[PDB]
């Protein structure tokens, strides 16, 4: 699971997939805001972001910055991988991963004796899927159409 | 498609001033005599003229307000079908005898079929501005 | 109540041995609702605003009536008494257009607000149909934790639901193993997991500590003692042995 | 109702420019102390004047922006404070290879949820609001078309849907039942939710406590004509 | 669904008949009777009304 | 004035749609994460694990 957990080496604790997701989508401008003294000089890069500020139309920053969003969303991955589903009800309870997967198979009408008999076969498949997804987000930019509109 | 009689409702009035609630003393004689109040009824939402109040109870067809309804009946009199208004009734009153050491169990079952309907889409339309706004006049085109 | 418990993993035998300690706890929990509602002034805010909006916009509309819209006066009788027909129409048209345009804003805003309330009522209808007339396993859809029962109550332009929930409180550590080994065969448990206190081994339910003795009447057999990882050797009991020794 | 202090936020400007405003200068807002600075802060949303920064983190009450919140508490005898948000309490999990944890005792709780179901009905009269009993105003109005023809339908749509909502929510059962005359149930106690016979109205204590916690608008319509002519000469908003 | 929309399309035709306080509803009469300097006082009302 | 009001109206409508999506996502956060779901093809295709 090293492809979806935060990397301490990165400056702002963002997962590798999140970097591709941010960079694929383009915003209206590199910066959310253009301060009062930023647009004094008519640099060619100055688009309609601050030319309309003289007419009373303004934008405001949101409440939760992206770093706090990352801190929230890492907690869910930390909880699910180490405690199953029980932490959505009360006190958290630890439990090793393989028995959690055995419970998951037992959920859908397959006796658990399958899992313990083919464990090493499943891993070599699972790790192949995740490593593919990155390519699936770099072949074409047509996947994220909605977030553009 | 059935008859001709109608009933009139005045909203939010002590219609003891029905000649004054509408100044019918200057209107046609027909409204004048429909304002005489042959038999009036009082409701929280106003008053009703042209119907009789009944002590029975039924599920109702035409909503009127404040839990009253009105419909068209024939069995009230000897024949002379007329409009009546009454308080709506919820349904049959039933009870189950609860007891702390006895239950009930079914023995026979049955199968039913039921229907449901849903809209999925509306028709598609388009409009032209210039042709509709004036309709072939060059002065409008300018 | 026993059948309600049976649907979330707790065995039927738990309730019949702890009846009074559940009745008292339920009564104590019910006793706190009055204070809970009376504590915070914003208990019913979600309803209050619904009134206030529709008791406020109308007022603004009346205050709208004072605009002259670029005419020479506000009241209408002055325009009729003070001036002459050949331009009185020009004077009136401004006021009529202004007011006729003003009313449409109120109409449109009422449409949008009603459109929102329709969806909210539909969601409430689903909650009423699914979580008081049965039992739902959708986590966090009704209440926090697991779900047992619900009760509805009415209020001006709305409803309030009371949900009853079950929550584990105190937990203990244990050492576990995935499967057990005996005479070359491997045994798996039919339900629950193997728990050992450092001295012996037992099986138990997944949500309430209740040890039993391992037998052949609650396990089964598959594979062989070679492939599974972490398996541990131990003994197996047979119920027919002490009965067939006669 | 509590205090009288204030704080000011200038939107999205480097507040070194703020000292441009001067009380004697030609300008409508000409406040003195807030133009200069004795304790100032800078946020991505602008500049904050009048606040005191504190590093201790609390669950914040009112929002400002860029993850900064303000509050009022007895610091030192009290003044407003601004701070960065606190995400929440933290914990840790002792993961292992072959360790499990199971519960041993259970507790029961009850929770409350609230939902709106409809909105008040309304109606308007087209001609009276636009002419006010003028004579030829009606003649001048009759030419403009059919606005008054379709506004009534537009409102009647809501006026008829607002009852369909309530009829659909509360009618999932046909018959009407009633509780047995004896209220014994093996140990439990439902006396706080069942209707109380002693009350003159068929209601229950929780509903009774609910009804008095919301200020419903005036209504009743039992008699209306001439009310604001007499003792209500001090006109009320309703009439 | 088939009904309402149809009605919402019929009324838009009928509004083409109202005069909006002008001299006449037909758009050619104004240009065939008045003069260019003053027809602009009238055409504006019809344009806004539609 | 007119050119302002129209803009606002459009915004309001769009707001509703976005909420109609966000209120969906919350449910998918609490039924396909933090627990297993037996609703057919509510999340993904085929049976669901994680
Ligand atoms: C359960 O009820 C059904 C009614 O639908 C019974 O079916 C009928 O039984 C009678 C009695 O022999 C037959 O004459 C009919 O032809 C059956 N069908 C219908 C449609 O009426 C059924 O017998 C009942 N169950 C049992 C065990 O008797
Ligand atoms: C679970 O723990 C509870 C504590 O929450 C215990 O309940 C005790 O109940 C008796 C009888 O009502 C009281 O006299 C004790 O005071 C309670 N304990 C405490 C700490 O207050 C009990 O150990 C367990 N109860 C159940 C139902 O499992
Ligand atoms: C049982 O397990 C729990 C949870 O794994 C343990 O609780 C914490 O374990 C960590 C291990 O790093 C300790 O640092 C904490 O002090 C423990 N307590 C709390 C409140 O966090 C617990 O220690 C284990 N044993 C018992 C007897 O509960
Ligand atoms: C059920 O519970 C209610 C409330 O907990 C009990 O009613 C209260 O009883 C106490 C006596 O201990 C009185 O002082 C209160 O005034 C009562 N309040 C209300 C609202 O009735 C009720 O007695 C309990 N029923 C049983 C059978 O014990
Ligand atoms: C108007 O009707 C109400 C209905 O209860 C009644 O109480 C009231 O006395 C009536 N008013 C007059 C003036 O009769
Ligand atoms: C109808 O009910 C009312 C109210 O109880 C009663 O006064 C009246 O006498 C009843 N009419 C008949 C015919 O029984
Ligand atoms: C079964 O018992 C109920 C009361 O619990 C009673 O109403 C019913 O009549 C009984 N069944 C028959 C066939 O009498
Ligand atoms: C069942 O109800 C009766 C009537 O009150 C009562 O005498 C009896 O004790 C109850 N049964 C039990 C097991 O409590
Ligand atoms: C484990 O449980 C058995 C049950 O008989 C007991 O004899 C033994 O002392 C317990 N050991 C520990 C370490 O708790
Ligand atoms: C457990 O016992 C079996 C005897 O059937 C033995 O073959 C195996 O090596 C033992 N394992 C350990 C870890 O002692
Ligand atoms: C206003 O403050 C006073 C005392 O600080 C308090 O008694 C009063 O309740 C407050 N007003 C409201 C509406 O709560
Ligand atoms: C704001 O002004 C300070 C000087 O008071 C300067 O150091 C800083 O770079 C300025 N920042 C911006 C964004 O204008
Ligand atoms: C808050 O933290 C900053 C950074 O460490 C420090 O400069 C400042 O003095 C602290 N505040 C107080 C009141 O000590
Ligand atoms: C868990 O087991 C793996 C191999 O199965 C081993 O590499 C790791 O060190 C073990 N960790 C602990 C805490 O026992």
């Amino acid at each position: 699971f090293s492809q979806i957990l935060p990397d301490p080496s990165k400056p702002s604790k963002r997962s590798p997939i999140e970097d591709l997701l941010f960079n694929k989508v383009t915003l209206a401008d590199a910066g959310f805001i253009k301060q009062y003294g930023d647009c004094l000089g008519d640099i060619a890069a100055r688009d309609l972001i601050c030319a309309q500020k003289f007419k009373g139309l303004t934008v405001l920053p949101p409440l939760l910055t992206d770093e706090m969003i990352a801190q929230y969303t890492s907690a869910l991955l930390a909880g699910t991988i180490t405690s199953g589903w029980t932490f959505g009800a009360g006190p958290a309870l630890q439990i090793p991963f393989p028995m959690q997967m055995a419970y998951r198979f037992n959920g859908i009408g397959v006796t658990q004796n399958v899992l313990y008999e083919n464990q090493k076969l499943i891993a070599n498949q699972f790790n192949s899927a995740i490593g593919k997804i990155q390519d699936s987000l770099s072949s074409t930019p047509s996947a994220l159409g909605k977030l553009q509109d | 498609n059935t008859s001709n009689q109608v009933a009139v409702l005045y909203q939010g009035v002590n219609c003891t001033e029905v000649p004054v609630a509408i100044h019918a003393d200057q209107l046609t004689p027909t409204w004048r005599v429909y304002s005489t109040g042959s038999n009036v009824f009082q409701t929280r939402a106003g008053c009703l003229i042209g119907a009789e109040y009944v002590n029975n109870s039924y599920e109702c067809d035409i909503p009127i307000g404040a839990g009253i309804c009105a419909s068209y009946q024939t069995q009230t009199k000897s024949h002379s079908q007329s409009i009546i208004a009454y308080t709506m009734s919820l349904g049959a009153e039933n009870s189950v005898a609860y007891s702390n050491n006895s239950i009930a169990i079914p023995t026979n079952f049955t199968i039913s079929v039921t229907t449901e309907i849903l809209p999925v889409s509306m028709t598609k339309t388009s409009v032209d501005c210039t042709m509709y706004i004036c309709g072939d006049s060059t002065e409008c085109s300018n | 109540m026993a059948y309600r418990f049976n649907g979330i993993g707790v065995t039927q035998n738990v309730l019949y041995e702890n009846q009074k300690l559940i009745a008292n706890q339920f009564n104590s929990a019910i006793g706190k609702i009055q204070d809970s509602l009376s504590s915070t002034p914003s208990a019913l805010g979600k309803l209050q605003d619904v009134v206030n909006h529709n008791a406020q916009a109308l007022n603004t509309l009346v205050k709208q009536l004072s605009s002259k819209f670029g005419a020479i006066s506000s009241v209408l009788n002055d325009i009729f008494s003070r001036l002459d027909p050949p331009e009185a129409e020009v004077q009136i048209d401004r006021l009529i257009t202004g007011r006729l345009q003003s009313l449409q804003t109120y109409v449109t805003q009422q449409l949008i607000r009603a459109a929102e309330i329709r969806a909210s009522a539909n969601l409430a209808a689903t909650k009423m149909s699914e979580c008081v007339l049965g039992q739902s396993k959708r986590v966090d859809f009704c209440g926090k934790g697991y779900h047992l029962m619900s009760f509805p109550q009415s209020a001006p332009h709305g409803v309030v639901f009371l949900h009853v929930t079950y929550v584990p409180a105190q937990e203990k550590n244990f050492t576990t193993a995935p499967a057990i080994c005996h005479d070359g065969k491997a045994h798996f448990p039919r339900e629950g997991v193997f728990v050992s206190n450092g001295t012996h081994w037992f099986v138990t339910q997944r949500n309430f500590y209740e040890p039993q003795i391992i037998t052949t009447d609650n396990t089964f057999v598959s594979g062989n003692c070679d492939v599974v990882i972490g398996i541990v050797n131990n003994t197996v009991y047979d119920p027919l042995q002490p009965e067939l020794d006669s | 109702n509590t205090s009288n202090q204030v704080a000011v936020l200038y939107q999205g400007v480097n507040c070194t420019e703020v000292p441009v405003a001067i009380h004697a200068d030609q300008l409508t807002p000409t406040w003195r102390v807030y133009s200069t600075g004795s304790n100032v802060f800078q946020t991505r949303a602008g500049c904050l004047i009048g606040a005191e920064y504190v590093n201790n983190s609390y669950e914040c009450d009112i929002p400002i922006g860029a993850g900064i919140c303000a509050s009022y508490q007895t610091q030192t005898s009290q003044s407003i404070i601004a701070y960065t948000m606190s995400l929440g309490a933290e914990n840790s999990v002792a993961y292992s290879n072959n360790s499990i944890a199971i519960p041993t005792n259970f507790t029961i709780s009850v929770t409350t949820e609230i939902l709106p179901v409809s909105m008040t009905k309304t109606s308007v009269d087209c001609t009276m609001y636009i002419c006010g009993d003028s004579t030829e105003c009606s003649n001048l109005l009759l030419q403009y078309g059919s606005f008054c023809t379709q506004l009534k339908r537009a409102l009647t749509g809501i006026a008829v849907e607002q009852d369909k909502n309530t009829q659909e929510v509360f009618a999932q059962v046909k018959q009407i039942y009633k509780t047995p005359p004896i209220k014994y149930f093996g140990g439990f106690n439902f006396s706080q939710i069942l209707p109380d016979p002693s009350k003159p109205s068929k209601r229950s204590p929780i509903e009774d406590l609910l009804f008095n916690k919301v200020t419903l608008a005036d209504a009743g319509f039992i008699k209306q004509y001439g009310d604001c002519l007499g003792d209500i000469a001090a006109r009320d908003l309703i009439c």
